[PDB]
């Protein structure tokens, strides 16, 4: 029998939706070398080139659906014996410019998962590839040149026998795509940053190991006669002085076998190494279990008297630098049956109750 | 004048472009890509250009999606040339694109001797909920250039583009930029 | 963050379902010669070979879904001026044996649409490719050798 | 393909033509809305053809056989019917797109949407003659015009 | 001055008129029909004129009935002439009609050396519910012309009329215009 | 400057006064009776004066009783004189009366080379419910004059007084005027 073809449901502009099987649209195969270093690009391709040569249930729906209101979930099913561990970081950035830096610092901003295969069997995270709207499409991200980058921030503490593979499973979940928009309001409730405060290596042994990371975060991170920049870190340097509850996220990057206990505290630069009374200050102890890999330090408003400067002159010494630092001090000693350093990654997630004062003319440099 | 209005705000210097040295007398020009922070002089004229790294510029270079007004202040120096012998003029042109087909969004025309200032503004506004990714193939979005012309480069020594966000300004998204070199302003003795 | 992967909804044994856009799984292109006769095979292929080299929304769902409780709709959008007309007959049969007859008589039994393009703009009809059960699959019809046959029972009255 | 970067007129020799309303919409830089086309038959009833309409981007080649993966609208005409109104809702467009584009941009690098019109079967008839079909953008509902076009100078994309 | 106000908006360049070449020294003038987009130089003086095709101009040419304010920016270049030797002045005149009997609606008078700018506005307003069909015999409606005079065409090189609609602007009705040729702005090297 | 404010309104030219021809070098002046539309040059200097007939002037001449603000724009041309050789200045003076005893209500002082503009305003206000009959013996009401001085009449060619009513303006009563001759503006080629 005949029917009126104009009135059929062929102009169905639904988003992609269903179970996790029927929304999967690509799988990606990352090769982790037996002997990989820190700061080492494992994968680096455009997010649309992920879906080339694919034949999953939602692959054709993904390409052809004009609007998608759901987020992209990516899950990474990589594992390794507790004996070893490393730290991978997958990360999505809205674009590129020629001959780009792939230092962890540069990348992490915007949208990223960081995990240690040694501890976490798998790791998933959702994100919105259009950061200033509720929607996106396959055609948007192909032409916008959205860029996915997997990087190894810390090498294998004990190398596996053979090469490894990380399978990424790109799906579309059904959460609302909420936008992350930075703006120039002086008082903001939550200013996210995802600023890589730095990788902290502590060698195995007995010595007083102390690591300072300055909270004058603005004006990027260092290189040769050069400096690197995220957007959010460049954005916070718009203001001269600032303050707020700082929400760090400290992560283990070595294996579970390398054990160490770490005190974190706010304090000023003048304090030397071999000053044995760091626990006079208020502080937070961080022991990691075998399975735990991630821990969130928060430092309230009572840790800071006044606001402090976003940038400082590069040539100011630790002796005359009146902005606060975040100390990370080994409480006992770095130990283990196997050789390898106790790596530890600190990441300023965001500032709560942010208050930005003034208007930075700027400084030009990075570290303090 | 003679009594001035009142300048007030913090404008950070982004892009200087010194004019080619002697004996080059011909008419010449330069283009400041205001958003992406690039300085392409016209033809094969050896202009001496620098891009500085104040917070405004670092945001404009790294931010993907942008929205709202930026105020510019174009300063012009300024060779030590007797005022009655000055014949140099400065034509500027805001443009969306740098193609021959596109038109200007604004033209200014200055013939003040020695030195000059020129405050203007323009709103970056774009398709994606009011945001514009500069030079993206998506929706054929485009930048803002600032073509500037020195009719007498013996007399005009250098251009200088200072900028400032209006408080309405908003960004989103990050771009992976290469390492920015540390060029510093060589202040005049 | 981590999650237990065993307990996700990856063993979804739902049938294929949605709008007519999201359940489309193949399109097929039949050529009707300017001067075609009666009793003339236009197309004759296995119903699973329809879906070879296809990239519609439900193509991968169709191939991989183990059970399908829905019927197959096929619609044919062929037309011609009222001046002329012919009679096409599309028809599905559960199998074959070597050197088979493709006379209209043989074919029509089981499941078929017959239409005249001259009068009917388009023509659609649903059917079940497993005639003795409530369900079927792509793997069933590939190995069962279900056979789709389009035949012209009367030529063009005016070419 | 008919581009939806409609602004800046239609072509001629080393020239272009202009309506007022088309010149008016090019006042703005980017725009969006529900587009209400009105497709009309211009040939006789004897020349018969079935036409899919869809929004999509320029990169898609001819001899790409999967246009009905996209959401689309089929248009068969009866003998007596001559006029049919396609509407394309806000869910067909992610963002606004530009009113004008540079003339020298190829189909490969042109990120504004097109309106495709694809023959679903084949053009047929007992009498010779082409299947003509006239598309006319009647109006934009829920129009949203962004920015301020400096202008481009040219027409087609 | 010396500190400027702040220009802000998008003004698109409509009509350029370069001044006759050497040895023509006499006083001369040109008339820009601001609405209908036409450039008639006075007498038989070979001015080199171009009408560009930004969206403003295409609307003004095709729209029948118009209403509300348009802002003009008349720029003047600008020959490379020593500032102490400059004697050139520019008189402009808005007019309703171009007949001898009609008076001016506005006069401006500029003697800035090299270059100059002149922002003004005027409201198109008409009989038919506030709308004006330019040059219609109905109600003896009339256009707006912009007569401009170069007292020294050796020193004044060219005029340039940029325009912009105020947001209050409104049109209705279409006119069948001929094909507009594609003239493009030849930007200065 | 260099970027201008924005002129907007319709000002109609009322009274031109060209300066005496060569070899007359001495300092001279002229007086525009702004209300009654009369141009009396000082002494026996043969200035070449014209009073035009736009609607503003015809109202000001015929209306008896007047009230409210009128905006003036005094334009000054402008001989083709090398800018470094210009020494000509223009002093203007609003006055109530033209008697020696009366003082000025406003003085302006301009030495811009070639050409100049000068916008000002003043409120006609009077005894009779805010209305002023110009030059009536009743209450010793008086006009407004505009004395203008050219220090170098070789360089200053002509004055020109344009006027405009503020919307608050109000008249009443008629005066029997003689037939106004049809003088028309001879526009400059």
């Amino acid at each position: 029998m005949e029917q009126n073809l104009f009135a059929l449901s062929l102009d169905d502009t639904s988003s992609v939706r269903g179970s996790l099987l029927d929304t999967k649209f690509a799988q990606t195969r990352v090769l982790l070398s037996k002997a990989m270093a820190g700061g080492d690009v494992l994968l680096d391709e455009y997010l649309y080139d992920v879906v080339n040569g694919q034949d999953f249930r939602a692959t054709v729906a993904f390409l052809r659906t004009h609007v998608i209101t759901g987020k992209i979930k990516v899950t990474a099913t990589t594992n390794i014996s507790d004996n070893s561990g490393c730290c991978l970081m997958l990360a999505i950035n809205s674009g590129v410019r020629g001959k780009y830096s792939t230092d962890v610092y540069t990348i992490c901003s915007q949208d990223s998962m960081t995990w240690n295969p040694g501890c976490k069997k798998n790791f998933s995270f959702t994100f919105n590839p259009n950061p200033c709207g509720d929607s996106w499409s396959a055609e948007m991200i192909s032409r916008s040149r959205v860029r996915m980058t997997v990087i190894c921030v810390s090498g294998w503490t004990l190398s596996p026998t053979t090469d490894v593979i990380a399978k990424l499973d790109w799906s579309i979940v059904n959460e609302k795509c909420e936008p992350t928009i930075y703006h120039l309001a002086d008082c903001q409730n939550w200013l996210p940053l995802n600023r890589w405060m730095g990788k902290l290596t502590f060698p195995q042994g007995v010595t007083s190991e102390v690591r300072r990371m300055p909270l004058s975060i603005g004006g990027g991170a260092g290189a040769t006669q050069a400096f690197l920049a995220n957007m959010p870190n460049s954005w916070i340097s718009m203001w001269r002085y600032f303050r707020g509850e700082l929400h760090f996220e400290v992560t283990k990057m070595s294996s579970p076998y390398i054990k160490a206990t770490v005190t974190f505290l706010i304090a000023f630069g003048n304090l030397s190494d071999a000053f044995g009374f760091y626990e006079s200050f208020p502080h937070r102890i961080v022991q990691f279990a075998e399975v735990e890999e991630k821990c969130t330090l928060v430092f309230s408003q009572q840790e800071f008297v006044t606001a402090w400067s976003t940038q400082v002159n590069p040539r100011t010494t630790l002796e005359a630098d009146g902005c606060p630092y975040l100390y990370a001090i080994i409480h006992d000693s770095t130990t283990g049956t196997i050789s390898g350093d106790f790596n530890l990654g600190v990441k300023l997630v965001g500032i709560k109750d942010f208050c930005g004062i003034g208007s930075n003319p700027g400084i030009d440099g990075s570290r303090l | 004048g003679p009594v001035c209005a009142e300048a007030s705000d913090v404008y950070s210097p982004c892009m200087i472009a010194s004019t080619p040295p002697a004996p080059f007398s011909d008419v010449t020009a330069v283009t400041f890509d205001l958003i992406n922070g690039k300085i392409t002089p016209v033809g094969d004229d050896n202009w001496n250009t620098h891009i500085y790294n104040p917070p405004i510029m670092n945001v404009l270079r790294t931010a993907a999606w942008k929205s709202g007004t930026i105020h510019v202040q174009l300063n012009v120096r300024g060779a030590g040339v007797k005022r009655a012998d000055w014949d140099g003029q400065v034509f500027v042109y805001l443009r969306q694109s740098m193609n021959p087909e596109s038109y200007d969004a604004r033209t200014f025309v200055i013939s003040q001797p020695g030195s000059a200032m020129l405050n203007f503004s323009f709103d970056i506004i774009g398709p994606n909920s009011g945001f514009e990714f500069a030079e993206s193939p998506w929706a054929n979005q485009t930048t803002w250039y600032l073509e500037c012309v020195a009719t007498n480069p013996r007399q005009i020594q250098q251009f200088e583009v200072n900028m400032r966000f209006d408080p309405n300004f908003r960004v989103a998204g990050n771009i992976l930029m290469p390492p920015f070199p540390l060029s510093t302003e060589t202040p005049p003795l």
